[PDB]
C-alpha cells in the first residue's frame, strides 16, 4: 500500500508541505522530493522483495519440517500438528497470499510459485 | 533467484528399453 501510494505521489510530484517533504531527506525542493520519494520507492521495493523471500522461504521450511514431523516422526504431536495446521493456514492466510501474489508478483516474477506452494501446502494439509 | 531455481527443481523394463536405445545409438552413429 505505502508503495503504490508513494509511487503515485512520485508520478504526481508536482512551505508546510515542502518542510515535511524535505524532513525525511521550489526547484531544489522538488529535486529533494524526487530524491526522497525514489529512496522510499527503493526501500519499499527492497522490503517487498525481502518479503517475497521471507514468505517463500518460510513456506519451504514449514513444508519440509512438517513432512518430516508427521510423515516420519515415530511416536499426539503429528495429530495436534494436523489440527493446529488446518487451524493456522485458514483460508484467510491463503487468500491473502494469492491476493498479494496477484498484486505484486505478476510484475516481477514469471512464476506464481506462491500459488504452487499454496496448492501443495493444502494438499499435504487436507 | 537460486532459491527459486531450486524450487522449480523441487527398473527391469527400463533396463530393457535402455539396452534397446543403446543399440539404436550404436546404429545411428526404429526405436
Amino acid at each position: 500500500d505505502i508503495h503504490r501510494q508513494s509511487v503515485g505521489k512520485l508520478q504526481n510530484v508536482e512551505p508546510d508541505e515542502i518542510k515535511e517533504l524535505c524532513q525525511s531527506e521550489t526547484t531544489q525542493k522538488y529535486g529533494l522530493a524526487r530524491r526522497r520519494l525514489v529512496k522510499l520507492i527503493n526501500s519499499r521495493a527492497k522490503l517487498l522483495s525481502l518479503c517475497s523471500y521471507i514468505i517463500e522461504t518460510c513456506l519451504y521450511i514449514l513444508w519440509r519440517h512438517l513432512e518430516y514431523y508427521l510423515l516420519h516422526c515415530t511416536t499426539q504431536d503429528v495429530d495436534t500438528l494436523l489440527r493446529e495446521g488446518a487451524n493456522s493456514f485458514g483460508e484467510s492466510l491463503q487468500k491473502r497470499l494469492l491476493d498479494i501474489e496477484s498484486l505484486y508478483c505478476k510484475v516481477r516474477s514469471r512464476h506464481s510459485f506462491i500459488q504452487a506452494l499454496v496448492r501443495r501446502i493444502r494438499g499435504l494439509l487436507r | 533467484e537460486q532459491v527459486k531455481q531450486r524450487v522449480l527443481h523441487t527398473d527391469n523394463v527400463e533396463m530393457a528399453y535402455a539396452r534397446q536405445m543403446y543399440m539404436y545409438n550404436e546404429k545411428v552413429v526404429s526405436l
